[PDB]
């Protein structure tokens, strides 16, 4: 490694007429 | 913060549901006979009927609501909705209409569909509502759930957990 | 008004709908034609 | 820029339903008695067995995420891009007749629509950025999936397909 | 001031420019006060 | 290739009091 | 959509900066004696003696925008302010406080910052801004394109170009 | 989890600090004579001359990249997480007196916070997804940083840092 590094508006998928976010895996509580 | 209030009846159905699975040491047969996907259509239908005899009597406003909760649910299950131990059978399941994933919907039943209603608010926060759009909505939840807990018996057989 | 600026910047990032593996863009609706 | 070229048989047909539907003033009617759906899980079936079967290309795997990505590409493009003027009033009214929402475009149209699509689609795949290893493979799976839209041009396009209501 | 669907382009997503830390954005946090991890 | 395929709100750049969207590269006109 | 309306001074000014470099094969001479990072610090001091003698008359909210204009330009030049021609001077420019790449701010004068209220509407329609605050901040840019105007003769010499 | 190690000298260092503000009460004078900016500075130099004079650890690019991470990450965390309860009054009147905005945190703080942010630093950067190659190179960048601070540790902390009103 040399470096720790390496645009368009998109359509998202959405619920209840809003866009749903995205969710970072975790157990249920 | 959002708060979406479970009665009771389905509080305790959670609780039941979690010593099941990781202490009981026990797994909703998959696919369920009654899935979630027949689930909200039930709902849709008593929900109709109900409005027989402006805001939450909008039998439409309740089919976006439907829709949206199979859209979260599809999304979120094998996420935010696992335990631990229902890992296994997630991936077995899946892994067997262009023979792609059957989507979570189509599987899994009234026990997880529950699980749901405890991430919500967490997730509704995360896309910025409306005011009077998100009480409407919130509404439409604490409907479905009175729905949910007046038919917990039938919903919510004990024979739907397995040893195997 | 006395400022341009207020944790509301914060950025969620959303789901996409993807296909092919990447997000779908926007188009601006228009009359469909052939190139030739 | 990207190019995705169309067999002239193909090439033809495009021509042909544009003079139907702004000219002679026809549309297809609607709902196709064959769909984007059948056409597409039809490919699928003739791609598996043209692998096993011969002599990214073979790829059944591969050839399975290109065809869901048309359903999806077509399901969102169709009302906004791959419409003609005069098409409006009929998707207006199809559209407002799971949970009684609005079928999806691909239910719904047939093997001319879809055919457009291949024509905005390199526009399209611009503004997605696609690594070039995947490009290409995907590149070739249209250009195998036109091949097979060529071959059986007569059974997939229909003239009785046109409507005059 | 009635409801009648949740639902509306305005709803596409722009992607943002982040601030960036040795290669990768900086995330949210919630103020707290400091402590040492050992009492 | 067998495949076309392969979580925490961020800080953004602010100017003016909102975040800056990323721009895809073009020649000024 | 947003309009940031360009006195016809400058328009000019934008005109001939076009024929200077794509056809007079011309480049600012870089970095220009008198930078971007100086120019706004002028209109501050400018715009807090013209205040002495609402929003508009608020000098803490011009601070802002000035901050906004050097952050957005920093951005932006690289990507979007550039002429085909000009790539090779900002590979050799940038390459040359930690050593790391001086910002484009410093290096830039007048020339390129003008070039920046032709895409700043588009940019600006990217990031939803409030009514109230969108307003007063065109206005700043009014003010600011104006006395860009105003001394147009002393921020834009000719001698700003060279030719090899 | 991730886990960076703290030189057990400046262990203590971070025992003493808290030490000196909430039960001493104490606050470090503020603008540190020597801060954060200069440290981060004077390290690269170290870090330079010691590639080329020896026996990604001896990238003096990937050092800059780590120090100007550093300063990137302090400048956003330290209102936010490095306080304590009592150097709220002391933060707020700071930043109150190039455009005449704030100062940068990193241009105020000295040593003494410096220091507190690799205490919280592998919960940050659990947040960001690094990959495994590039995260190894950077937490054994902050090793040869913590020991570099550990060796000059009474010069970078003198006691005279600390105030009382």
């Amino acid at each position: 490694v040399t470096s720790f590094f390496p645009i368009t508006p998109f359509l998202p998928v959405v619920a209840f007429g809003r866009p749903l976010p995205k969710l970072a895996p975790q157990n249920f509580e | 913060t959002i708060t979406i209030e479970i009665p009771e009846v389905l509080k305790k159905q959670l609780e039941d549901d979690c010593y099941y699975i990781n202490r009981r040491k026990r797994l909703v047969k998959l696919p369920c006979q009654t899935n979630i996907i027949t689930i909200l259509e039930s709902y849709v239908k008593h929900f109709a009927i109900n409005a027989a005899f402006p805001a939450e009597k909008n039998v439409d406003l309740c089919k976006e609501m439907v829709d949206g909760l199979r859209i979260t649910f599809d999304y979120t299950l094998p996420l935010v909705l696992l335990y631990p131990y229902e890992q296994a059978q997630y991936k077995k399941v899946t892994s067997s209409e262009f023979d792609q994933p059957p989507p979570p919907s189509y599987i899994y039943g009234a026990q997880h569909l529950l699980r749901l209603f405890v991430k919500l608010p967490e997730i509704l926060g995360k896309m910025s509502f409306s005011e009077k759009n998100l009480k409407a909505l919130l509404k439409h939840f604490d409907l479905f759930l009175r729905f949910l807990a007046e038919y917990h018996d039938d919903f919510f057989p004990e024979s739907a957990y397995v040893a195997a």
